[PDB]
């Protein structure tokens, strides 16, 4: 600015640490998406051999999304949740940079190399984290609104070795606002908001595919979504009066009318639909999983219920490191 | 409720700003070449209605204009005003505060017809020009704030714990609109650097029975809480408005604004 103090200005801009000084990752992108790039990243300087995720902010300046990512990234702090290391503000191109502890893998790729053909030990322990995670945030009155297997991480050699992280949250929807695989029925019926129990449904399907290696509700490419209800319907059945009073509250609970027959669904259930994925309804895991996946939201369990659940009691117990001292034969994460 | 709404003790408000008293002041010195105590602390009151006539004009809520004051508080608590114009800043702050809200956007036409027609309109005792500053502008100071801040974006403010405790009371029609309105009065000061938000809020609701004649004692003895920093809090507030009575804003600020060091141009 021509009428910004100079000296300030200059001696700023004389110690203003820059991505690319501190920094090794041209040609090292790992990632790519509608949210920013990005990059496996080492430190030039040899103070430390560990790996970093730098993270690219799409677009100039500080957007809402940029904002508000910054703004509770800076305030979060919990094992289970990924770690805002430090935040670069590049002058000349206006470009963010958000750096991060690097996470080796993560649930997507762990369940499509199981799914190429999981220990229940490890199960349990991812279980178990997610719910760790998902519940601090929730006491923060955080939301995720976007929770699925990749965007559980999973640390890999290192301290960390085999802790979660949870990672991308919807931080900025405009006025809370939604307005499929993983996307609870009342967003499908036109749910107007954002809720702790929508994040808690996406962990019962979470659950559900590291019990069986399957996404429980997996529908082809399609507010309102037939097809994904359809194969919601298909697994647990129709929803009965008794189970979701609230149900005709719903926006497009005349289209689901319209479009859906109770008889369609009769052979239907939970119960079935695990019974041929090799998981016995009398266990501890599917009873768990059931409340979870629950179909009225206020009928959903809370994640800090789910800690408490006695499945996490039962031999054997969840661990720090999910791979529980054994060897990670899942390969290192492949460049974009 | 908002986000992280129980983590004070936790926040980086309260690891990195709430700052030392005697490190406040020492900094202070710089612009104390120019300036008198007095006419600091004027300048202070002047910027705070300038950001509240902001927030009042992009009809924000009282809680983001706050945000909007505190960041400015802080970029003026450890730098001069040579250094960024504090009317690029006023208008800058409210900015990155309201973006940090995911209810509703304040646009670039619409921030910049905001600081044009504020101080036209509401402050032309102290400002002859137009606003001469532009989105660019806006948009540069934004990343200095920012960098200054430490990307500490989350503020705490005294009206959440105030409106818990005229509830706990269950005095909220007597007392709570008055207590609000000193809480919005101790943005005149430095409180908000010095004390955490419950205490401030605590000193307020004191301030607003003294003024309201109810009998409080039994419920302000029922509190654990250090009573020597609320009285310390209540000393400022007392203070403040016996600089409110001495200070005319208006037959003073344009003379003051002149006493601010300019900035060095480029060589």
């Amino acid at each position: 600015d021509d009428k910004m103090d100079y000296d300030f200005k200059v001696k700023l801009s004389s110690e203003r640490e820059r991505v690319e000084d501190l920094f090794e990752y041209e040609g090292c992108k790992v990632g790519r998406g509608t949210y920013g790039h990005v990059y496996k990243a080492k430190r030039k300087d040899g103070k430390d051999d560990k790996d970093y995720a730098l993270k690219q902010i799409e677009g100039t300046g500080i957007s809402m999304s940029a904002c508000r990512e910054i703004a509770l990234l800076r305030e979060l702090k919990h094992p289970n949740v990924i770690s805002l290391q430090k935040v670069f503000l590049s002058h000349a191109d206006r470009k963010v940079w958000l750096l991060f502890d690097y996470a080796e893998h993560d649930l997507w790729h762990i369940i499509k190399f199981h799914r190429a053909s999981l220990p229940r030990g490890m199960v349990k322990s991812l279980l178990y984290q997610i719910l760790d995670g998902i519940h601090y945030l929730h006491a923060n009155w955080v939301l995720h609104r976007d929770l699925k297997p990749a965007n559980i991480l999973v640390m890999g050699e290192g301290p960390e070795r085999g802790r979660v992280k949870i990672a991308d949250m919807g931080f900025a929807r405009l006025f809370n606002s939604p307005l499929f695989w993983y996307r609870a029925p009342e967003l499908l019926l036109g749910a107007r908001h954002y809720t702790k129990a929508i994040d808690i449904w996406a962990i019962g399907c979470i659950f559900a595919e590291l019990l069986t290696s399957e996404p429980i509700f997996h529908c082809r490419q399609e507010p309102y979504h037939h097809d994904q209800l359809d194969r919601i319907f298909n697994v647990m059945g129709f929803p009965a009066d008794k189970d979701w009073e609230d149900i005709k509250k719903m926006p497009e609970h005349s289209t689901l009318m319209k479009d859906f027959r109770r008889n369609t669904y009769t052979n239907c259930s939970l119960i079935k639909y695990m019974e041929k994925h090799k998981v016995k309804p009398d266990s501890k895991a599917f009873h768990l999983l059931q409340k979870l996946l629950t179909m009225d939201p206020i009928k959903r369990i809370t994640s800090e219920q789910a800690m408490q659940d006695p499945y996490f009691l039962e031999d054997p117990l969840p661990t720090s490191d999910v791979f529980a001292g054994c060897q990670i034969p899942y390969p290192k994460r492949e460049f974009l | 409720d908002k986000a992280m709404a129980g983590n004070f003790w936790q926040s980086s408000h309260y690891l990195q700003w709430i700052l030392d008293k005697q490190d406040l002041l020492k900094e202070r010195q710089k612009d104390l070449k120019f300036l008198s105590e007095e006419e600091y602390w004027k300048l202070q009151i002047f910027f705070t209605n300038v950001i509240q006539a902001l927030g009042e004009h992009l009809k924000l809520r009282q809680q983001v204009i706050a945000t909007a004051t505190v960041y400015f508080k802080r970029f003026y608590a450890r730098y001069s005003l040579k250094s960024i114009d504090p009317v690029l800043m006023a208008p800058t702050c409210v900015f990155l505060a309201s973006k940090v809200e995911e209810f509703g956007v304040v646009s670039n036409t619409r921030l910049i017809a905001a600081a044009t027609s504020v101080l036209k309109t509401r402050f032309s005792y102290a400002f002859p020009k137009e606003f001469p500053y532009r989105m660019n502008h806006i948009l540069e100071c934004e990343f200095y704030l920012l960098e200054l801040m430490d990307c500490c974006l989350i503020v705490y403010h005294p009206y959440r714990p105030l409106l818990q405790y005229v509830q706990d009371m269950g005095q909220e029609d007597m007392l709570l609109p008055l207590a609000w309105r000193i809480v919005n009065d101790t943005y005149r000061t430095d409180l908000c650097l010095l004390y955490p938000p419950f205490m401030i809020a605590l000193a307020c609701l004191h301030v607003a029975c003294v003024v309201q004649q109810k009998d409080a004692r039994q419920w302000f003895a029922e509190l654990s809480v250090d009573m020597e920093k609320i009285l310390e809090i209540i000393r400022v507030i007392l203070k403040l408005y016996e600089q409110w009575k001495n200070f005319d804003e208006r037959k003073e600020m344009a003379t003051i604004l002149s006493k601010m060091p300019k900035p060095k141009p480029p060589p």
